[PDB]
């Protein structure tokens, strides 16, 4: 039985990588491949937004006057915001900007160990020359999708549904490999699309864990 | 509705498959060669059964 | 018309693509249908009738 | 938007009046999100009176059947707009275009019985981007009858009742804007003549967005008033 | 963030010996099919096993002829052959003989031993003999192998059934933790030809996949 090993990893683009797994027995291929991706699909940790706190702003459901936005869409386009803080589980992001133009998540003023991978995401559009917001954003870690309707204070904390699912789309391919002298051997190419707040081969390796402890009751 | 049309794309026959010509030893070994990829739903083989 | 508007992408002009199990990995053993069907949400909500 | 339409949304988006729709063309001098201000041409200005119009949306509010509808604008600031064209996507429009539902990429196959009649089997990644999660906008009342014995009062002191469902209300007794009540909580605290304060309703959660406080002419006022 | 609820053998309750049925649960929500498929497909099709590969029978040449004497035709006579469950010590690969004659059934302890070579089940019927001349005598030659490997796909030749197993099938069931909403309870159903236990062989392919997933691991 011979065994897999990661050879090659292909980093095409920004977000989306293609790691390779070579050498596959023969069946092997598919099985590894599906458990993989299952597994990377539903297990993954990632870091979301969870609560935003606007300064001037008591629920949701409001507006602000500057703002092109109404808040619930500046707490989707939140949601939709991909970070990589570094060591703690949990950090309280800021953000301060005023004047005609975009916010853009650049605009965050993150810490050491917090790392923005889209500077360009663009949370809401201030359309005032003196008009500012002041956002309190919390990033916190996780595993899954977590709802704010099922979790677990003042009048001015704004719970976001995070997701904390770096991967967006995983699919492998088995096709043969090419040993030296021999056949009956397939090679595992996972493409898997993170939105970057993620490396490929952690996620490999991740999942490769979670599974081997998952077989460790037997 | 929806079992029916299960229990007839199970039991029907083409006139080819993976393996057709093959003789089995029991159900057991159909559903094995089945799941194992090396034998259509639609073959016609002989199995003995009980 | 529609074949045409398929032939401009690269998508299949039956209209049918292939698909796979998404818990056991195997292909479904025939081309499925699969597109962008425009579905709406009527407000006869569940929990506005339990 | 629905990707296959037949080309009459955009005149029942148009027609239906939800939409703030243009009078006169310009170039958008101020766009808020709850007020687009468009800077007549010279072209179609009068002579007395010529100004500028200023379109105020409509935010988030309570319809019929307890939906919500709430325009904002499909305009981008600095952006010339005709006679005639949508500025403020109404519910349910798409830059001035009906659009009711999302567009789902569905597969028409069995699926281990779970569409077995007709029922229908929804990713999770459909709740996860919110795409059917829709606002249902409720009121409720507490109206306060001078009934016998005595009048009634909307007092913050409820008898037999500790102060975790006293929390949310303020020193007048109703409830503050923006909390995040549940079913069962006080949201105006009313007691009749010897607890009858408005509850909401068990099973459904919730976001006070709005408290209307009317007062009969010789009733002096309340705080919260 | 890294915690997964372990599952545990809650029972590996036994039907009559070589089909007990194990139950572990829970497992986390969506992992119960990932574990099921993974062993499956390793218990059907990769497995180290000995099958009886090919037969020959010297009064015989082809798969549709007949021999006067034997009850049963060849196709029977290979299907028996199929069923044949053998454990094989070190060597790769034996040769038995078979010669039998006089009138009634030919077991599988009618076999020459030859020593590593044991029969699991010697009560399993071969053949039906009729008449007093009937001298049937066979080398049956059973190979080391991994999986199925139908003779399709390769001097009689016998499909070769190398793995154990007979019939695995999963099945993943609703259970719940004291408080957890939506969890999976793997339910593994397992039927071996006799030369290993059903809970030995889960734990042969738990061994075998966690191998495989051994060079990118964290340890």
């Amino acid at each position: 039985f011979l065994k897999p090993r990661l050879v090659d990893i292909e980093q095409v683009s920004s977000t989306h990588a293609k790691v390779t797994l070579e050498p596959l027995e023969r069946g092997f291929g598919h099985t590894l491949g599906n458990a993989l991706r299952r597994i990377l699909l539903s297990s993954m940790p990632g870091c979301a937004v969870t609560e935003v706190e606007i300064d001037g702003v008591l629920h949701e459901y409001s507006t602000k006057e500057g703002v092109q936005e109404d808040i619930l869409e500046i707490l989707l386009n939140l949601k939709g915001l991909a970070v990589r803080v570094q060591g703690k589980d949990e950090v309280i992001l800021t953000l301060n900007k005023s004047g005609i133009g975009p916010v853009t998540a650049a605009d965050i003023t993150h810490d050491g160990d917090v790392e923005i991978v889209k500077p360009q995401h663009v949370i809401c559009h201030l359309t005032d020359e003196n008009a500012s917001i002041s956002m309190r954003i919390k990033v916190q870690r996780g595993r899954g999708y977590v709802p704010a309707s099922t979790r677990i204070r003042p009048i001015g904390r704004l719970l976001v549904d995070a997701c904390y699912s770096p991967v967006e789309r995983i699919a492998y391919n088995v096709e043969a490999a090419r040993v030296e002298q021999r056949t009956d051997l397939d090679k595992l190419v996972i493409e898997m699309e993170t939105n970057g707040t993620i490396d490929p081969e952690e996620a490999i390796r991740r999942a490769a864990t979670i599974l081997a402890e998952q077989l460790e009751a037997f | 509705q929806d079992v029916v049309l299960g229990l007839y794309y199970m039991t029907r026959d083409c006139v080819n498959a993976k393996g057709e010509g093959m003789v089995l030893t029991g159900p057991k070994e159909a559903e094995r060669l089945y799941r194992s990829g090396l034998a259509s739903l639609h073959a016609r083989v002989k199995v003995r059964i009980t | 018309e529609i074949k045409e508007l398929l032939k401009l992408g690269d998508l299949p002009t039956s209209g049918q693509i292939r698909l796979y199990d998404g818990r056991t990995g195997e292909q479904f053993e025939r081309p499925v249908t699969v597109g962008y069907m425009y579905m709406l949400k009527l407000n006869h909500l569940v929990d506005d009738k339990m | 938007k629905p990707l296959v339409g037949t080309g009459m949304e955009r005149a029942v988006a148009v027609d239906s009046g939800v939409t703030a729709v243009a009078k006169r063309g310009g170039v958008v001098q101020y766009v808020d999100a709850s007020r687009i201000v468009i800077k007549v041409n010279e072209d179609e200005m009068y002579p007395g009176e010529a100004g500028i119009d200023i379109y105020n949306l409509t935010k988030y509010t309570r319809s019929n059947q307890n939906t919500c509808i709430n325009q904002m604008p499909c305009v981008s600031l600095g952006e010339p707009v005709e006679r005639g064209d949508v500025l403020a996507d109404g519910p349910s429009t798409d830059l001035g275009e009906l659009a009711l539902g999302q567009n789902m990429r569905v597969a028409f196959m069995p699926w281990n019985g779970y569409n077995f009649e007709d029922s229908i089997l929804v990713s999770e990644r459909v709740v996860q981007e919110d795409r059917f999660t829709t606002i249902h906008i409720q009121e409720l009342a507490c109206v306060s009858r001078d009934t016998k014995l005595g009048p009634e009062e909307i007092t913050a002191d409820i008898p037999n009742v500790g102060e975790a469902a006293l929390s949310k209300l303020d020193e007048s007794g109703i409830v503050y804007i923006g909390a995040e009540v549940t079913g069962g909580d006080i949201l105006v605290g009313k007691v009749t003549p010897k607890d009858s304060s408005l509850r909401v309703p068990n099973g459904v959660s919730g976001t006070v967005i709005d408290v209307q406080v009317f007062t009969r002419d010789g009733v002096e006022k309340d705080k919260r008033a």
